[PDB]
């Protein structure tokens, strides 16, 4: 009974970081001892005609980007543990994630390790462009 | 291929929004195409559901620098055979809302302690996973009677992770610097081990330079043994399944080829360390 949602090559990882105290560093310290990044996550098809923005309610890729499902791409989510936000609530979970096609093979990282511009709304480094 | 761990074990008959699936496999069927998943504007996310999410299968194999391995091999438990505790869980069904995985119920150690637990579940929503009291069922047999009215006398898990804690604090603090879990087919006792054990880089008690062994979510704090007062996680345990070890049968047969004076989780705990200690010191 019940539908799986994951694959085996997963396994490894999430099992790790759904123990861990912080998962977060779980995760990078598993990327740096040369572990596979998450796979499985929702990888839409999308014009690449869209603002570029960071997290946006409708897929918004822009020729150098892939547009992902938000709680796919979110290592709280995948791993079924607490956010680290006082609320407990995700961000990325009911919206669409821009990820550069550079970094678009761990998605999950790169949320993990960027940050979005407040004014502008696109990630840092990736191209925000105010100041 | 597939696996069983996570597994969504609601009743609901449609997948997820792209959205709010944690996974490619998790979205509905309507918005899957050409290998990737389609926004269909007019078709909106759930706002109020609850999809029970199942922690069997987990695989710790990990291998990162810094952090140790849980199972560890036979020779290795030998030299730490002070620190072993027989540990089995039996286990109730999830029901009504959800079906298709089990829940910790009766938690028993080589120590003879049996701790029942509310049945409780990890559940995904629209904006978290919510660890909570889920509708659960005994197994249907009859050698499992007794579990009958636990259903009813368990306590939160907040609590019974304190009293597991505090259980291993007074049998090991002058035994051994460490836990190694003996287990007899492990997979459901590492699914109940989620529940009150924590992992990552060796650490030291914040009060003398042991090891540390506890860890507290509330003061995000690491103590030993002797200094594990409040503490709610187990720290960086270690186990064992003694079932991998070549045996044919199940525990009791293996167990009474040796051992003609032990007779529930506890028992079953004390027969797995049992079976242990004369496997590794005889022969
Ligand atoms: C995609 N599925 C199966 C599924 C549902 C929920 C979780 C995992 C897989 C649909 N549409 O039922
Ligand atoms: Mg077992
Ligand atoms: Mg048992
Ligand atoms: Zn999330
Ligand atoms: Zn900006
Ligand atoms: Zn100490
Ligand atoms: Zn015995």
């Amino acid at each position: 009974a019940g539908n799986a949602t994951e694959v085996p090559a997963n396994s490894t990882v999430l099992s790790f970081c759904a123990f861990a105290v912080d998962a977060a560093k779980a995760y990078k310290d598993y990327l740096a001892s040369g572990g596979q990044p998450i796979t499985n996550c929702v990888k839409m098809l999308c014009t690449h005609t869209g603002t570029g923005q960071a997290i946006t309610v409708t897929p918004e890729a822009n020729m150098d980007q892939e547009s992902f499902g938000g709680a796919s791409c979110c290592l709280y989510c995948r791993c079924h543990i607490d956010h680290p936000n006082p609320k407990g609530f995700c961000d990325l979970k009911g919206k669409y994630v821009q990820i550069p096609t550079t970094c678009a093979n761990d998605p999950v990282g790169f949320t993990l390790k960027n940050t979005v511009c407040t004014v502008c709304g696109m990630w840092k480094g990736y191209g925000c462009s105010c100041d | 291929n597939v696996t069983g761990l996570f597994k969504d074990c609601s009743k609901v008959i449609t997948g997820l929004h792209p959205t709010q699936a944690p996974t490619h496999l998790s979205v509905d069927t309507k918005f899957k195409t050409e290998g990737l998943c389609v926004d269909i504007p007019g078709i909106p996310k759930d706002m109020t559901y609850r999809r029970l999410i199942s922690m069997m299968g987990f695989k710790m194999n990990y291998q990162v620098n810094g952090y140790p391995n849980m199972f560890i091999t036979r020779e290795e438990a030998i030299r730490h055979v002070r620190a072993w505790i027989g540990f089995d869980v039996e286990g109730c069904h999830a029901t009504r809302e959800a079906v298709g995985t089990n829940l910790p119920l009766q938690l028993g150690f080589s120590t003879g302690v049996n701790l029942v637990a509310v049945p409780t579940g990890y559940v995904d929503t629209p904006n978290n996973t919510d660890f909570s009291r889920v509708s659960a069922k005994p197994p249907p047999g009859d050698q499992f009677k007794h579990l009958i009215p636990l259903m009813y006398k368990g306590l939160p898990w907040n609590v019974v992770r304190i009293k597991i804690v505090q259980m291993l604090s007074d049998t090991l603090k002058n035994l051994s610097d460490r836990v190694v879990f003996v287990l007899w087919a492990h997979g459901f006792e590492l699914t109940s081990m989620k529940y009150f054990v924590k992992i990552g880089p060796e650490r030291t008690c914040c009060l003398c330079d042991r090891r540390a062994t506890c860890f507290s979510t509330a003061s995000d704090t690491y103590a030993c043994w002797h200094h594990s007062i409040g503490f709610d996680y187990v720290y960086n345990p270690f186990m064992i399944d003694v079932q991998q070890w070549g045996f044919t049968g199940n525990l009791q047969s293996n167990h009474d080829l040796y051992c003609q004076v032990h007779g529930v989780a506890s028992c079953d705990a004390i027969m797995t360390r049992c079976l242990a200690v004369h496997e590794c010191f005889v022969k």
